[PDB]
RNA sequence: CCCUCGCCAAGGAACUCUGCAAGUUGGCCCCGUAACUUCGGGAGAAGGGGUGCUCCCUGGGGUGAUGAGCCCCGGGGAGCC
RNA sequence: UUGGAGAGUUUGAUCCUGGCUCAGGGUGAACGCUGGCGGCGUGCCUAAGACAUGCAAGUCGUGCGGGCCGCGGGUCCGUGGUCAGCGGCGGACGGGUGAGUAACGCGUGGGUGACCUACCCGGAAGAGGGGGACAACCCGGGGAAACUCGGGCUAAUCCCCCAUGUGGACCCGCCCCUUGGGGUGUGUCCAAAGGGCUUUGCCCGCUUCCGGAUGGGCCCGCGUCCCAUCAGCUAGUUGGUGGGGUAAUGGCCCACCAAGGCGACGACGGGUAGCCGGUCUGAGAGGAUGGCCGGCCACAGGGGCACUGAGACACGGGCCCCACUCCUACGGGAGGCAGCAGUUAGGAAUCUUCCGCAAUGGGCGCAAGCCUGACGGAGCGACGCCGCUUG
RNA sequence: AGCGCCGGCCAACUCCGUGCCAGCAGCCGCGGUAAUACGGAGGGCGCGAGCGUUACCCGGAUUCACUGGGCGUAAAGGGCGUGUAGGCGGCCUGGGGCGUCCCAUGUGAAAGACCACGGCUCAACCGUGGGGGAGCGUGGGAUACGCUCAGGCUAGACGG
RNA sequence: CCGAGGGUAGGGCCCGUGACUGGGGCGAAGUCGUAACAAGGUAGCUGUACCGGAAGGUGCGGCUGGAU
């Protein structure tokens, strides 16, 4: 199904993801639907990690699927906070 | 029964198509090959490419016959072609495979390599 | 040198049995009613012609027939048997 | 939205088909100057009521047979025979052009 | 043994001065047809498909009368040995 | 307006014309001489030649019945494991290659009242009762192997029938619409599967229907190389009617009817080429190019084919033909690296038979978790750029 | 620490050896007993874990010229008419608004590219944010020019 | 029925190759003559035709891009 999750950027040992939705049947750096937020892994700078938390909840709604350490980045953005 | 001038299928991917038995080889003066004998033969067709070539003088043993051969146990066996099968003077097959079935008779004659190739052995 | 590709072949050969067993009985029942509608003889074909439709849905509750192609097929059949029965009448039955 | 096209019908010898010659202008994308191309256009008439000369409006339409994929949406002039005319004359000076 | 004739396993011009002789081919309908050419031809080039009988449907012509009958030239289906 | 340099060379000398030549930048490079380190890239453009060996797709016992071992204990029971089997789901993604293709293949903007979409999400309703088969297993016959054939039993989320009809499907009439869009009336037709826990409650599933979202198919306008020493091409050809076929339009396929369709705005034919985002160059215009990354297309030794399926005419699925190779006990069998490595051949020339699923991602699973040559990394090469040393 | 080069273009000069030989060469050209041009040496110039060479692409090449060329004698006017298609077309007024111009709007994926900041000690590389554009879809607007339809005109052309 | 392909026959295009043959380019240290550039010793050039070892000649017509 459509999914949100981690396309790597970035480069070698140097990781950094863009949270994306994606239909799953992509390649993960293939061509998504839609950049979400991004995440660096290593906290090399201030906000490691930045959510539209307005349109994660979107594609949530309309059945995209985070994946686990996708929804574990998006737990700590608050799109699930009631 | 082939004799000189018979024209013979090549039963094999040597690249001959078609030879013309000018000798069979058996003695000084063998009237007729049959299945087991050998042949100098004339290659009259082969398609482009091949190992042999039109106009060159080969050795061939002879794998099938349109005369039927009588075997001892009062059958006999007969095909609707002759042919051949391209040989060194080994009595070795120059090409890898051979095509249609092959007379009994080779192995006796001791061209084993043909016998196991053939799809059949009749 | 092996798998459960295997199993898969296996599979498609047991599903391709009743594809066809379904296809045929359906094709079968409907020209039969065709044949009889031409002829009408409504009563008759009604009666095989409601044969056909419920073996055609049928086949589409799985992997014979598409929904719509199984739509298709009984308009069709629908159509030819009404148009058949035009020619003398009169539709002894349902439906309709 | 669906492609409507203008032109001139330069053949209805077809059962419910006509022939309409489309022309399109446009700056050469190098040397600038405007130029004119055309192109015929087989279009669905399920009346059999457009006649050769008539300047009518295709509209882009779900495919009727091979090549035909505009039905005539309506009439815009009639009696263009001066334009059928220029078609025609120019496939008559074909026949000067081989060897 | 000679003449005229018929058939022949496998081979297929190895015959002979020479395929001499003898085979092959062979009518009609249809498809199709090269170099070259003086544009006529070459051409029946070559090569190939069809061919009987039965039933059903049908198109024109001649004689009648415009019709039946007779006679002529076709076409399309489905079959049988 | 951030952007534009020229020089050598025809003469005894001159101006002009004109070609040749050079200085610049670029490369998936190669060759010579030389060669210390590190990071990030990057590395068969030739034979889409041929390939030894391993690996590149499996998972689920919370769908089912068993074989073997094992743990607890009373042959039975639980249970754990293992193994295949039956049944799901994935295997149509991911990965490779650029042969073919001058095409609606690609780019771009649009159409579909002519269409499909498994899993996911939201909303509506529902799971009543019967019956049957095939493996496993057993028993035989046949093999060197591939494995195989026959008879006999047995379960299920396997198959079938009946009911129920929320609803949907189809014919005909009516209204709205306007290409086959929505609504309604009679008839006719169609549902289902259970499992697991802590057990009159839950979770995972199953069923019909509307919708959403995602991914697609088809169609259209325009753009897409060279040769006119290729100038005429066309019988499924162009249109129609009717059928067949599809998810759906269409000569897509068929039967008949008509005689049309296309071309100097280059048809037809020949040659070359996968196309784009981009890339290199250039003052710009333009020229050149499309490897690496991304998107789309096409192919899976050559060719045809359908089956299963939501989706394939399917790289590591099936059938057949061909070419080639191999095994054999000589009776017969097997194979498809343009997946990752690796071999050989060809070439001026292009890499390790490495490590790991820790991350990211994908499949299956309630979950643990299993699989993952995708991937993350390590190896080799001054191949490229960048940084550093020999003070 | 190496590689190329030191006649001119083009930055870097002397001695010896050779004597149209051996050889160099991208073009022009060097070598025939005092060679900055061959071979070595000293010296010098230029780059530096590289330096040179071959191949190919764009540039210099306004040398296919749209921007931005030409045709008396340099390469270049068809031997000459006639005319088909096509290209192009006088003065005035109105309709339409096709080209053309303007505004709004959708599309123009990500990467790359450009400006800024930031992360690997810098860089390469990589992350984050920013600004566009042509092109095409749609909506509204303008009418000079070109187009088209209509009506006049006489200066072109034709006729008496 | 269609159908991969196979077979028979006949055409079309392209490539490689061929005894021999035609001319061409380059070489140059040769042989023959000297056609053109001066009025180049016959002004030149030209289309065509015929001819000659060769450059070339001559006819017919044309051009001046001809010296005096
Ligand atoms: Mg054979
Ligand atoms: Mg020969
Ligand atoms: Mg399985
Ligand atoms: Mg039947
Ligand atoms: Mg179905
Ligand atoms: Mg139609
Ligand atoms: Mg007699
Ligand atoms: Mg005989
Ligand atoms: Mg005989
Ligand atoms: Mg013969
Ligand atoms: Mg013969
Ligand atoms: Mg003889
Ligand atoms: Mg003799
Ligand atoms: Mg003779
Ligand atoms: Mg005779
Ligand atoms: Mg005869
Ligand atoms: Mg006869
Ligand atoms: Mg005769
Ligand atoms: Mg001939
Ligand atoms: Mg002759
Ligand atoms: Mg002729
Ligand atoms: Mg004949
Ligand atoms: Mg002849
Ligand atoms: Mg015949
Ligand atoms: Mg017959
Ligand atoms: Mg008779
Ligand atoms: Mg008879
Ligand atoms: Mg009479
Ligand atoms: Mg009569
Ligand atoms: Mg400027
Ligand atoms: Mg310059
Ligand atoms: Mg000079
Ligand atoms: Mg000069
Ligand atoms: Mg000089
Ligand atoms: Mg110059
Ligand atoms: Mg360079
Ligand atoms: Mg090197
Ligand atoms: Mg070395
Ligand atoms: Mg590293
Ligand atoms: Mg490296
Ligand atoms: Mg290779
Ligand atoms: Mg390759
Ligand atoms: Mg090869
Ligand atoms: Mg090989
Ligand atoms: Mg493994
Ligand atoms: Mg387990
Ligand atoms: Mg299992
Ligand atoms: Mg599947
Ligand atoms: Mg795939
Ligand atoms: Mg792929
Ligand atoms: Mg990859
Ligand atoms: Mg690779
Ligand atoms: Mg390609
Ligand atoms: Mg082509
Ligand atoms: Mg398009
Ligand atoms: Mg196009
Ligand atoms: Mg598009
Ligand atoms: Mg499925
Ligand atoms: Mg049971
Ligand atoms: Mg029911
Ligand atoms: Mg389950
Ligand atoms: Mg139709
Ligand atoms: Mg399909
Ligand atoms: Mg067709
Ligand atoms: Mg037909
Ligand atoms: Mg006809
Ligand atoms: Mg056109
Ligand atoms: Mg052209
Ligand atoms: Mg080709
Ligand atoms: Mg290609
Ligand atoms: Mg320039
Ligand atoms: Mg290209
Ligand atoms: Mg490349
Ligand atoms: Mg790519
Ligand atoms: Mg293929
Ligand atoms: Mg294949
Ligand atoms: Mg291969
Ligand atoms: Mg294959
Ligand atoms: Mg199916
Ligand atoms: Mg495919
Ligand atoms: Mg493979
Ligand atoms: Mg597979
Ligand atoms: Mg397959
Ligand atoms: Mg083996
Ligand atoms: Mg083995
Ligand atoms: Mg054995
Ligand atoms: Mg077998
Ligand atoms: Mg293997
Ligand atoms: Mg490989
Ligand atoms: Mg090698
Ligand atoms: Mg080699
Ligand atoms: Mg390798
Ligand atoms: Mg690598
Ligand atoms: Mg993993
Ligand atoms: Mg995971
Ligand atoms: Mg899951
Ligand atoms: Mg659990
Ligand atoms: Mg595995
Ligand atoms: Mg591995
Ligand atoms: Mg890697
Ligand atoms: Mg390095
Ligand atoms: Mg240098
Ligand atoms: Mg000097
Ligand atoms: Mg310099
Ligand atoms: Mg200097
Ligand atoms: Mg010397
Ligand atoms: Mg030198
Ligand atoms: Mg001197
Ligand atoms: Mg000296
Ligand atoms: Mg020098
Ligand atoms: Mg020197
Ligand atoms: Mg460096
Ligand atoms: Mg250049
Ligand atoms: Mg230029
Ligand atoms: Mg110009
Ligand atoms: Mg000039
Ligand atoms: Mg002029
Ligand atoms: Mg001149
Ligand atoms: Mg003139
Ligand atoms: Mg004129
Ligand atoms: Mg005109
Ligand atoms: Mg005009
Ligand atoms: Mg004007
Ligand atoms: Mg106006
Ligand atoms: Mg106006
Ligand atoms: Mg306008
Ligand atoms: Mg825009
Ligand atoms: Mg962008
Ligand atoms: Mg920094
Ligand atoms: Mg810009
Ligand atoms: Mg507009
Ligand atoms: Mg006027
Ligand atoms: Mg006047
Ligand atoms: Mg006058
Ligand atoms: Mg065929
Ligand atoms: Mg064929
Ligand atoms: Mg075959
Ligand atoms: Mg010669
Ligand atoms: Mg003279
Ligand atoms: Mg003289
Ligand atoms: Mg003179
Ligand atoms: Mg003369
Ligand atoms: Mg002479
Ligand atoms: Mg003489
Ligand atoms: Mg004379
Ligand atoms: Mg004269
Ligand atoms: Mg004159």
């Amino acid at each position: 199904m459509v999914k949100i999750r981690l396309a790597r950027f970035g480069s070698k040992h140097n990781p950094h993801y863009r949270i994306v939705v994606t239909d799953a049947r992509r390649k993960r750096d293939g061509k998504y639907i839609e950049k979400i937020g991004y995440y660096d892994p290593r906290k090399t700078t201030p906000d490691w990690l930045k959510v539209d938390v307005e349109r994660a909840r979107y594609w949530l709604s309309v059945g995209a699927q985070p994946t686990d350490t996708a929804r574990r980045l998006l737990r700590q953005a608050g799109v699930f906070r009631q | 029964m082939i004799q000189p001038q018979t024209y013979l299928e090549v039963a094999d991917n040597t690249g001959a198509r078609k030879i013309m038995c000018i000798r069979v080889l058996k003695g000084s003066n063998a009237k007729y090959a049959t299945v087991g004998d050998v042949i100098v033969a004339s290659v009259k067709e082969a398609i482009p490419r091949g190992a042999v070539k039109e106009g060159d003088v080969v050795k061939a043993v002879v794998v099938r016959t349109k005369k039927e051969i009588k075997r001892p146990d009062g059958s006999a066996i007969r095909f609707d072609d002759n042919a051949a099968v391209i040989i060194n003077n080994q009595l070795e097959p120059r090409g890898t495979r051979v095509f249609g079935p092959v007379a009994r008779e080779l192995r006796e004659k001791g061209f084993m390599k043909i016998v196991s190739l053939a799809p059949e052995v009749l | 040198r092996n798998l459960s590709a295997l199993k898969r072949h296996r599979q498609s050969l047991k599903r391709r049995l009743r594809n066809k067993a379904k296809k045929s009985a359906i094709k079968t029942l409907s020209k039969k009613a065709i044949q009889l509608a031409q002829e009408g003889k409504a009563e008759e074909a009604l009666k095989i012609m409601r044969k056909a439709e419920s073996l055609i849905d049928k086949a589409a509750k799985g992997s014979t027939l598409h929904k719509n192609a199984a739509a298709r097929r009984k308009s069709r059949l629908m159509r030819k048997v009404r148009q058949l029965l035009e020619a003398a009448g009169a539709p002894l039955i349902g439906g309709g | 939205p669906k492609k409507v096209l203008t032109g001139v019908v330069v053949s209805d010898k077809m059962q419910k088909t006509v022939t309409v010659l489309v022309e399109r202008q446009f700056p050469h994308p190098l040397y600038g100057k405007v130029i004119k191309r055309s192109k015929k256009y087989l279009a669905h008439d399920p009346e059999e009521k457009y006649k050769l000369g008539d300047v009518v409006e295709i509209i882009e339409s779900r495919p009727i047979s091979k090549r035909k994929r505009f039905r005539v949406l309506r009439l815009v002039e009639s009696g263009r025979m001066d334009l059928v005319e220029k078609y025609l004359i120019r496939r008559q000076n074909y026949e000067s052009l081989s060897k």
